[PDB]
């Protein structure tokens, strides 16, 4: 197996497909308004890998924290912890 | 010629590692064209040695594990907190795709065998898992983004999140409990 | 059964950067039948809607206004 | 390579016309075997002036029809009677294969768009429309019938059948309402 | 992406198959007796595009009738109303 | 579960020409667990089963008595 | 060409005899890509003549048995006990897979011909039939088993098992009821 | 055509067993197994041989007459030296 | 949804030679979502499973302990 990224800039009419259990993230190059239609929804949940709120990685124990990632569990804790906001945040550079 | 029978040799070894090994059945309509009301499913199975841990990684489909000798620890993470479950011999519970979650052989003298069950739906026949650390084999999915959202994101420089979380640690996915 | 807006319940996401409307089959007759999901999202320039992943549903996105610079990991 | 980018350019057009245009785009399992849990759908985009109307037609297919932009009337015929739906920007509804339907852009300025989700299940990944209007595209399928069977079926003479609804008379499937 | 008619002269023992959306017509040419055995049954509805009741065609408002027909919603509206039966008529030539 | 006749309810259509009895999933449990409704069509010779179309349902038909023209529309 | 269309000459023959034949119907998508939907679908017919029996055996999908002509007895064999039913001109029955059965048309002067609609799922497209006796055409499956399963098995002499109820008796799978 | 799939399988070995499939193993040292049933709902097991459950058992005299080499008593008799149910003694 | 065992019931056939435990779906909400059956069996060296089989279900079998001789008869 090997490991991709697959990244494009849409414009308006635009379409691109996004499996489950594939981590996704887009920002808005401009005022952004996009319509999705999620097949397979019954019981969709959605796991967020950054910011605040629904963080699953900020659920996983100091301890084996530490031994699934190259820091300290401190160290990793501290980190998901300077991102305050949630779900949408600023990506300015 | 037998195409209901799969022996041992018929498992692909996903990763072995001095510590344990998870092993892939080939797809059962593979070879033969009388089983393909059974092309949702896989079979996988696991073992390892006293005082490991897999480390936490969630599948694309849905588990059905199944412990087949020894005991286990295993850990469901939600977004919202996490659930610890102690299975024995003989016990089998359902792990819902997308759920991130670890195992645990918390016994020092008992090894662990798991038979794990899996319904795929995303991909038919196929079943993936991604693996939160970054390791020989494989890196961490989580470096897969640009530099830029990586960094917007958890708010911190990207050298500094390179090091506490994307920078190849361990050896294999199954490690051992200190 | 009658037409149903997609930003007729509140969102499920809200922010000063973007906001997430969505309704799911659990909540709309229509849409259980088809098992289908739908969702409105609406960002500001500069806003980055952060790494996730859904656990069941394939979502088919749609560029309606502006342009998106989306990040997507597979194996 | 991205099989998972779908550009506006995948989009086959199935029939424009200075009023308005509808477009149908490739299956998704066209160039990639990655994404056959989607085969069984199709995407239209529909997009009219102001003051048009799309001839009454069924499909084959279920339709989740979503405004994209601009206002809308949507006509439901049913055996019974008939029902009539103002839809505005963000308004979704479904609409069950086999029932005729016309679609209305009452604005006078503004254009209206369309999404159109197909759920196929009579011939998976493909969508039909049956328009009962006789075009240059394609005539009217009332027309494929046997002059026997109009005949008895109406029960009048032949050439007044075919003047009265058989005979090509739009240009195409979306004209402009008086 | 073309229309086309599909005749036959059934006799017994002989199968056809009807798709859905698919519009049918079928004439006895002596006294007749079908079984039929629908798949995907659940919801269906049989429109009618003939005859007096159960008529789709007869539920299109006449300044649309006019526009779908070469003929104008009125005359489109009597050609419809000739017909007095319903489903099952006089095949007679 | 025990056996159903096609002709036990009233019939759908019926006319001096014709009748047609019909069995959907939604009276009959047994069928409704397959998905699979059923019909009886009687006609008198020289009668006509006037242009329609079923909007979910693909019928199999099947000529017991009689003889039987039939003009199926398509689209390919 | 009418791919829709399916005569009686396209019906295979299963098993022809004096006192009644079974036929089985090619696939719906045998000869065409149009019927993909009906692929799970077979139909099959059965006629015989008076005072007959179609020996017990069951099938490994679900059948909607229909009496077309005549009158019939159905005997399904559940591994408690047996239901008994009347079949008349018009009757309809659902026979889930597996399940042991036996046909009997009682009547003195009259044929019996029956539609069976098979709802195939172990191997989509095909039905299997499994009789448990043996004739010419095919032996008891049972007799597919080693001579020590069956001396365990019935706790019996072989030689006595294969005389009892493993012998090629009957001609054929359909026979006069004395 | 008939046919007949047999085999030895040892620890990790899997074996798939269809519906409608006949099957019948025998332990040739102490076994343990497990197994998973997909299409489960409402699966019902039906045995051949043995006392309880036997669907040949069901079957009437007068048919079951018809249909084996044998008589009806004797078939009935045959089918009543195992007193046994599901697992019996597999010695030759 | 906590775990279960697969001889937290008692089994449903029991003897001097074997012994089976079985789950369906019917007894238990985690595996009636998948539609999915689970057993457990155990046998005596020396003990055979008499010739049956299953109206619906498509067993995978797993050899966990000991060897088996296996005969399954098909219909090719």
């Amino acid at each position: 197996m090997q490991l991709r990224r697959y990244a494009a800039t849409l414009s308006e009419g635009d379409i691109i497909v996004i499996p489950s259990s594939f981590p996704v993230a887009l920002k808005a190059a401009s005022d952004l308004n996009m319509v999705g239609i999620g097949v397979n929804a019954e019981n969709n949940e959605r796991n967020f890998l950054a910011g605040h709120k629904e963080n699953v990685i900020r659920q996983i124990p100091r301890q084996v924290s530490d031994l699934t990632f190259p820091g300290s569990g401190e160290e990793v804790e501290e980190l998901l912890e300077n991102q305050k906001e949630s779900y949408f945040v600023d990506g300015q550079p | 010629n037998n195409p209901y029978l799969f022996r041992s040799n018929k498992f692909l070894t996903l990763f072995k590692n001095q510590h344990g090994s998870l092993r892939l059945l080939q797809r059962f309509n593979e070879d033969t064209e009388k089983l393909e009301n059974l092309r949702d499913y896989r079979v996988l199975e696991y073992c390892s040695k006293p005082n490991t841990l897999l480390l936490p990684h969630h599948s694309d489909s849905d588990l059905l594990v199944l412990v087949l000798e020894g005991q286990a620890i295993l850990v469901l993470v939600n977004p919202d907190g996490r659930d610890t479950y102690k299975l024995d011999q003989g016990d089998a519970i359902k792990i819902q795709a997308g759920t991130p979650f670890y195992l645990i052989n918390p016994d020092n003298n008992q090894n662990l065998r798991i038979l794990k069950f899996a319904i795929t739906f995303r991909r038919p026949g196929t079943v993936e898992d991604f693996f939160l650390s970054s390791t020989k084999r494989l890196p961490s999915y989580l470096s897969a983004f640009s530099k830029n959202f990586l960094e917007a994101s958890y708010d911190s420089p990207y050298d500094e999140i390179e090091q506490t979380l994307l920078q190849e640690e361990q050896e294999g996915v199954i490690v051992k409990m200190p | 059964d009658k037409p149903f807006n997609l930003r007729s319940r509140d969102p499920i996401y809200s922010n000063n950067y973007g906001k997430l409307y969505e309704i799911t089959p659990e909540k709309n007759s229509q849409l259980r039948d088809l098992d289908i999901l739908l969702n409105c999202l609406q960002m500001n320039e500069g806003a980055l809607f952060v790494p996730h992943y859904n656990s069941r549903a394939t979502v088919i996105l749609v560029a309606n206004e502006g342009r998106a610079e989306v990040e997507l990991v597979g194996l």
